[PDB]
């Protein structure tokens, strides 16, 4: 049950300066990078071509090469006519891909944002502005919707190519996608923002996959445990910390317990 | 415009005199143009590796910087970020 997403980031600073950079993710592993500076899409995994042949991959890449140039020109052409309604600097983001479900199912998506805000999607057979998008987009979107060759291609990419490609990645990327890396944990403390307190920190690093942490007094979970966000390590593992703000002397008897799929029933328990 | 949030953390449990990796994770910013520096005792660390720029469901950008380091009792580490949302560079110190 994975989300596959191709993310494009385009910056237009003026008439003469633009760049477009992409990254692709299968769940939380990066499979591709496509820099503005590169002609070709780079694999960031051995299995990034999935089960497509070299011919199929070349064709898919060619389509995207044509697209990247056509995209940049269309946007700059649109900035010449719209001036000075909207002008530089302009940021555009696309997020396209599919979500793979229980055995059978799959749903695809293509979303576009302008200046950090969701404004357009592809839906079924056409481009649509979302409710509340700025009305000057209605004409460009009409012009784009008149291009039936683009619409057919995007339909093929979303309905067919996207779920096809991902099935192959899931197979060819099995051992990375199902890898198990063990958390290592440690305890520290830092000054509290509350007087007469210290903040105890349980750090958990190097674990994969993401699901994973509680401060404990014996069997009693400490409901003051404040779990932070999942932070990435550079080696495709995860970091998380859980804090507990404690009165001085109340510190004794506290433990941090960690459960993770990779430890196989055998929790880490550290004592303060 | 969105202001970057900055978090600094080590890969491995710190022990003094043991090689380790220091991470500076920068999130929640817009636009994507940004400058990130990691500092040791107030001075820029020359070789810092940068992940590819990416973005979240909410459209805000994120990027990971990391560098090799070996902590000691007296060395301080930080991550400093320059971005158009903030008049002043934001610095976050690694804890202990
Ligand atoms: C998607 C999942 C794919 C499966 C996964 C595969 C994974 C492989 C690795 C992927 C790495 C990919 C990184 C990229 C990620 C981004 C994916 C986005 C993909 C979506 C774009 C695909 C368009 C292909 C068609 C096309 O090229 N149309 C062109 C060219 O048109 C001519 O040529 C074609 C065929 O050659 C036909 O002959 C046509 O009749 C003919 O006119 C058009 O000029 C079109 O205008 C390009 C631009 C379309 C587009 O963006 N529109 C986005 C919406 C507009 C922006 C909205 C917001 C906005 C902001 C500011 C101002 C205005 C609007
Ligand atoms: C791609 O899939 C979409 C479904 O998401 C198809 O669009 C539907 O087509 C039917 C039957 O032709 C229409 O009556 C529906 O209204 C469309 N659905 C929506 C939500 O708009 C589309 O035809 C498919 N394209 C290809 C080439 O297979
Ligand atoms: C366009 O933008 C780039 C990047 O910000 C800048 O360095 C360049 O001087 C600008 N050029 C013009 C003609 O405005
Ligand atoms: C991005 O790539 C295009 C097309 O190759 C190039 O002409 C452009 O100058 C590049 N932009 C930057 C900022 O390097
Ligand atoms: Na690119
Ligand atoms: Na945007």
């Amino acid at each position: 049950n994975y989300t596959f997403r191709c993310l494009q980031m385009s910056s237009f600073a003026n008439r003469s300066w633009s760049r477009t950079d992409s990254v692709v993710w299968l769940g939380d592993l990066q499979t591709h990078r496509w820099s503005n500076d590169s002609a070709t899409i780079s694999f960031t995994k051995p299995w990034s071509q999935g089960k497509l042949s070299n011919q199929q991959w070349e064709k898919l890449q060619h389509m995207f090469q044509v697209y990247r140039v056509s995209f940049t020109r269309d946007i700059q052409e649109l900035v010449k006519m719209m001036s000075p309604k909207e002008d530089y600097p302009i940021e555009i983001q696309l997020s396209a891909g599919c979500e793979m479900y229980p055995g059978n199912a799959s749903e695809s998506f293509l979303h576009v944002a302008f200046q950090g805000k969701y404004v357009v999607r592809f839906w079924g057979t056409s481009w649509q502005t979302v409710p509340g998008a700025p009305s000057w987009l209605d004409l460009p979107i009409k012009v784009l919707n008149a291009d039936q060759g683009t619409s057919a291609t995007v339909q093929m990419l979303l309905n067919d190519t996207c779920p096809l490609f991902v099935r192959g990645l899931l197979e060819a990327g099995k051992s990375d996608l199902e890898k198990q890396e063990k958390p290592v944990a440690w305890l520290s403390s830092v000054p509290s923002s509350a007087h007469g307190h210290r903040q105890l920190v349980c750090h958990v690093s190097g674990f994969y996959p993401k699901p994973v942490v509680m401060w404990m007094r014996g069997d009693q979970e400490q409901q003051g445990t404040h779990r932070g966000d999942f932070l990435p390590n550079a080696d495709e593992t995860w970091y998380l910390q859980a804090t507990l703000d404690v009165e001085a002397g109340e510190e004794a008897g506290l433990a941090c317990r960690v459960k993770h799929s990779s430890l196989g029933g055998q929790d880490i328990i550290l004592y303060w | 415009q969105k202001t970057p949030q900055i978090q600094v953390y080590s890969r491995h449990p710190p022990e003094n005199g043991k090689p380790n990796i220091l991470n500076c994770y920068v999130t929640q910013f817009h636009p994507p143009h940004i400058e990130i520096q990691m500092l040791k005792n107030g001075k820029k660390i020359p070789k810092v590796e940068m992940s590819d720029m990416s973005f979240s469901k909410d459209w805000s950008f994120y990027i990971l910087a990391h560098t090799e380091f070996t902590p000691t009792e007296t060395d301080t580490y930080a991550c400093r970020v320059k971005h158009a949302s903030m008049a002043e560079p934001k610095t976050v110190y690694w804890d202990r």
